RNA sequence: CUCAGGCGGGUCAGGAAUCCGCCGUAGAGUGCAAGGGCAAAAGCCGGCCUGACUGGACCCGUAACAGAGGCGGGUCCAGC
RNA sequence: GGUACGGCGGCCAUAGCGGGGGGGCCACACCCGGUCUCAUUUCGAACCCGGAAGUUAAGCCCCCCAGCGAUCCCGGUUGUACUGCCCUCCGAGAGGGGGCGGGAAGCCGGGGACGCCGCCGGCCA
C-alpha cells in the first residue's frame, strides 16, 4: 500500500490460498465440507465444520500414510492414490459418523476426470453422500490405472534409458512401473478389508 | 561489459541463475485485411508450423484506413526447441550483430527483419511483400513460474528480476555479437 | 460598483465551486509576488486584520499597486519582497434587477473577494534593517485601503515578535 | 422544490463505505445467526443490495420475533406503530 | 481473464496502425444523468438457456411520526 | 513432547510496500516429458496428465529494520478551535463574554509497530 486510501486484500487471498466468494457458497449450506486438495507429490483430503471464530477439522486423510500401514509404493501424485485416498477419507468419515458431505475443490478448476474427482469418486465409493453427477468422473481404465502401464510400455519399445528417465523411481523401490493395476488392486482390496 | 566474468561466475556457482529464454514473438504489422494479410499467415504457417493469431483494431483511426473488429496484423509464439532453432534461423538470416540500444530494462532483444533468408524461399504468389517481421524474444529465470501460475501468486524481487547488461551477456555466450550502433 | 460594506461581512455561506457556478468573473489582480523573493531579509512586516473580514479583489489591487509603486521609489526593487498571501475565491454575487423585483431573486456574478479569519495575515513585507521605516508606511497605506481596522507586527527570520523592541531604540 | 423520498434519497454518505473496507466483508456478518426476542441493531452493508431495509430504518435497534428464507423477521417501533421488516442477517448485528 | 495512463524496446510504422517486458487500488468500464457499489468482478471475452413464466401469501415506500385508491420494491410456499 | 513442515480458517495494513542474513529428514516448490484426461480463439505460456536428474537461485519457512504507508501510547501547541443550557454581561453593528457541562483536527518531540490466534494432520520422538 502507497496511501491511505488502499484497500489491502485479505490475509488469505494475499497468499492466494482462498476463494471467498466461492467459500461463501459453499458455507450457505451449513454441511460439512470435504475439502480436497493437491500437491506435486501428495493429496490432502479433510471433512471441516463451521465455526464463527475458526473452522474444525473432523477427520482428516493424507497420502503419506498410504505408504505406510496399508502399503502403497506408487506415486503418490496421480490418479489411483486419489482413488485411494478416497476410499480411506470415505471410510474414516462413516466411521466418525459423517454420511453426507458437500465437495471444496479450492482455486482448481472443475475439469473433468481430474485428481479431485477421483478422490470424489473414490469417496462416494467408500459410502459417503456427496452430491454429484456420473459425468464428471474419470474413465475406469484411468481410475484402475492403465494409462500409466500404457506409458511405460511405449517408453520401454521406444528408447530405454528415456523409459529410466521417467521411471527412476520405482526401479530403484523395486517396483516395474508394469503391473501397477495390480499393485492398486491389492491395496484396495487391503482397505475394504481393514474397514469392513 | 566489466561484469562479464562475475555474471559467469554467479552462473556457474548457482546454475538456477543461468538466464534461459521465455519466448519468441514474431509480429507482422500488415496493416490491412485481405489477401495480403492472408500471405502474411500461409508464409508464418510455413515458417513456423503452428497456425498464427489474427489481430483486431484497437479504437479507429482513418488515417491508417483501420476499423474496430476489423483484423489487422498477425502474432506468432514460440518457445522451447523449436523457439531455439527458430530463433537461431532467425538471427542468422539477418546480420549477427544486436545494437545496444535495444535491451530494454530486463534484458529482452526486439529486433526487425526485413529480408528474407535461411531458407525463405522467393514464392510470390500470394502478396509477398507481406514479408517484414518484428521479432522479440524474452529472457526469465527459471523460477518464474510463479508470477504466472494461479494459485499461491507471488512477486519476483529485484535479486531474481533480469537487467540489460545479463541479458546482454546471455545472447552473447548463446549465439551472437553485440555493435555499438555508431 | 456596490459599496464594499455589502460584501464586508461573512454572515453567507462559502460560494466557490466554480464547476458549478456559472458565469463566475475571471480573476482583475494577477500579481502576488513582487521585489526578490529569493533575497535574504533579516525583517518581515505582517499586516493582520482584527476581524473576520471579506478584502474585494479591487481594494486587494489598489493596495498592491500603491504599496507597489511606494516600494519601488524609495527602496529598490532589490531590496524588499512584497507578498499578498490571500487569493480571491468568494464569488460576489448580485439581484439583476416592466422589471421584476425580488421574483427569482438569486444573485448572478459580479465579483471575487477573499474571506479571513481573525487575525490572519493578509500581506508581508520582507526587509532589511534599514528600509523598516518604508515597510511600515506602505503596509500603513495598505491597511487604509481595506473595509476593517488592521494592525501589523514585525518578525525575524525565526517568527517572533520583536515589533516593539525594534521599534523603540 | 419539493422531493418525494426514494430508496436512495440522501444517502450520499449514510450508504458510502470506507475506502479500506472496499470489497467483500468477512463471512461471519454473512453467517451469523439469532433467536427469537433477541434484539440486533440494523447496520446497512452496501455491497450487498439483496434483502437490504429501507435505509430510513439505518441505526436502529430491533426485536427478532422470527425468521423466513434466509431473512430474520425485525420488529421496531416508529413512533407508536410496529413495523415489521425482513432484513438478511448481513445487515444485522447483535447488541453487546 | 483484468482496466485507464505511463516508462524502456521494436520493418515499413511517425503523436497516433500491430507487438514485447515492467510499474499500475482502478486514476478504466457499467446502455444512458448523478450518487453509491462492484478487480481470481457486478468489468472483458466465451458455453448453454429464457425465471422478462404460472397459482398465491406476508411486509416496507410513495404517504416518517400519522389516515390511502393506484403504483414500485423486498422475504417466501407450490408448479414447470 | 518436539519440528526454519503442510491443509482449513478468525481479526482484515499495528498485519502493507521495500530491504538484509539463514534452510532443505519428511513436507512445500523450481524443474524433466507431453501417448493417455484436459487446452490454446497459436503457444503443455496458463490449465491438465505423467515423475524425480538437478536446485535451494525463489515461492515458502526462521530471524532482523522504521525509507514510504498505516496506526497505538505519552508530552507541547491546549483545555486552543468548536459546542449544549441560562443570562437585566459587553459591543453602534458584526459579533463577543460570564456560570455549569463536553472537547477536537492538524503539526512538533519521544516510544510502539516488519502481525496475534484457532482446528487438524505429516515426520521424528
Amino acid at each position: 500500500a502507497h496511501g491511505p486510501r488502499y484497500r489491502v486484500p485479505f490475509r488469505r487471498r494475499r497468499e492466494g490460498k482462498t476463494n471467498y466468494r466461492k467459500r461463501l457458497k459453499l458455507l450457505k449450506s451449513g454441511k460439512p465440507r470435504l475439502v480436497v486438495r493437491k500437491s506435486l507429490n501428495h493429496h490432502i483430503a479433510q471433512i471441516i465444520v463451521y465455526d464463527p471464530k475458526g473452522d474444525r477439522t473432523l477427520v482428516s486423510a493424507h497420502t503419506r500414510e498410504l505408504i505406510r500401514d496399508f502399503g502403497w509404493k506408487g506415486h503418490c501424485g496421480n490418479t489411483p492414490s486419489a482413488y485411494l485416498l478416497g476410499l480411506l477419507i470415505g471410510y474414516k468419515a462413516k466411521q466418525a459418523g459423517i454420511e453426507e458431505a458437500i465437495l471444496d475443490i479450492g482455486l482448481h478448476p472443475p475439469v473433468r476426470g481430474s485428481s479431485v474427482f477421483a478422490v470424489l469418486k473414490g469417496a462416494v465409493d467408500a459410502g459417503l453422500n456427496v452430491p454429484h453427477s456420473p459425468e464428471i468422473f474419470p474413465d475406469e481404465y484411468r481410475i484402475r490405472g492403465e494409462h500409466i502401464a500404457e506409458y511405460a510400455k511405449m517408453l520401454k519399445e521406444q528408447d530405454e534409458e528415456k523409459f529410466r528417465r521417467q521411471f527412476g523411481g520405482y526401479l530403484v523401490k523395486g517396483l516395474d512401473p508394469e503391473k501397477l493395476p495390480e499393485h492398486f488392486e491389492e491395496v484396495k482390496a487391503r482397505i475394504i478389508e481393514k474397514f469392513e | 561489459i566489466p561484469n562479464k566474468e562475475q555474471i559467469l561466475a554467479d552462473w556457474e556457482a548457482h546454475p538456477m541463475r543461468r538466464p534461459r529464454i521465455e519466448k519468441v514473438t514474431i509480429n507482422i504489422g500488415v496493416g490491412e485485411s485481405g489477401e495480403r494479410l492472408t500471405k502474411a499467415e500461409i508464409m508464418l504457417q510455413q515458417l513456423t508450423g503452428q497456425k498464427p493469431i489474427r489481430r483486431k483494431a484497437k479504437k479507429t483511426n482513418r488515417d491508417f484506413g483501420i476499423r474496430r473488429g476489423e483484423p489487422i496484423a498477425v502474432k506468432v509464439t514460440l518457445r522451447g526447441p523449436k523457439a531455439y532453432e527458430l530463433l537461431k534461423r532467425l538471427l542468422a538470416a539477418v546480420d549477427n550483430r544486436l545494437k545496444a540500444s535495444s535491451f530494454d530494462e530486463h534484458g529482452n532483444v526486439c529486433f526487425g527483419i526485413e529480408e528474407h533468408i535461411n531458407i525463405p524461399g522467393v514464392e510470390y504468389d500470394p502478396e509477398i511483400g507481406i514479408f517484414g517481421m518484428d521479432v522479440c524474444v524474452t529472457l526469465e529465470r527459471p523460477g518464474f513460474r510463479v508470477a504466472r501460475r494461479k494459485r499461491k501468486r507471488a512477486k519476483i524481487p529485484t535479486r531474481h528480476k533480469l537487467t540489460k547488461e545479463e541479458g546482454m551477456v546471455y545472447m552473447m555466450e548463446e549465439f551472437g555479437v553485440e555493435i555499438v550502433e555508431g | 460598483l456596490r459599496p464594499a460594506k455589502i460584501d464586508r461581512y461573512v454572515d453567507k455561506p462559502a460560494y466557490t465551486r466554480r464547476e458549478y457556478i456559472r458565469g463566475a468573473p475571471g480573476p482583475k489582480i494577477t500579481i502576488f509576488d513582487m521585489g526578490n523573493p529569493a533575497g535574504d531579509f533579516e525583517f518581515e512586516v505582517s499586516l493582520h486584520t482584527a476581524e473576520p473580514v471579506q478584502i474585494r479583489q479591487n481594494a486587494l489591487e489598489a493596495a498592491r499597486q500603491q504599496v507597489n509603486r511606494y516600494l519601488q521609489k524609495n527602496v529598490g526593487r532589490s531590496n524588499y519582497h512584497f507578498k499578498i498571501r490571500v487569493y480571491p475565491f468568494q464569488v460576489l454575487r448580485e439581484n439583476p434587477m416592466y422589471g421584476n423585483g425580488m421574483r427569482r431573486p438569486f444573485g448572478k456574478p459580479i465579483g471575487l473577494a477573499a474571506r479571513l479569519k481573525k487575525d490572519q495575515k493578509i500581506l508581508s513585507i520582507r526587509v532589511n534593517r534599514q528600509h523598516l521605516k518604508f515597510a511600515i508606511e506602505g503596509a500603513r497605506r495598505a491597511a487604509m485601503k481595506f473595509p476593517c481596522k488592521c494592525y501589523y507586527r514585525i518578525y525575524d527570520k525565526e517568527g517572533n515578535d520583536v515589533t516593539t523592541k525594534i521599534l523603540s531604540q | 422544490v419539493q422531493k418525494a423520498h426514494s430508496f436512495r434519497r440522501k444517502t450520499r454518505k449514510k450508504l458510502s463505505k470506507h475506502p479500506r473496507r472496499r470489497g467483500l466483508p468477512p463471512l461471519t456478518r454473512f453467517l451469523q445467526e439469532f433467536e427469537v426476542g433477541q434484539r440486533v441493531h440494523i447496520v446497512i452493508e452496501p455491497s450487498y443490495h439483496k434483502g437490504m431495509p429501507d435505509p430510513r430504518f439505518h441505526g436502529r435497534t430491533g426485536t427478532v420475533v422470527g425468521k423466513r428464507g434466509e431473512a430474520y423477521i425485525v420488529e421496531i417501533k416508529d413512533g407508536s406503530k410496529v413495523k415489521t421488516l425482513f432484513i438478511h442477517p448481513v445487515h444485522l448485528r447483535p447488541q453487546k
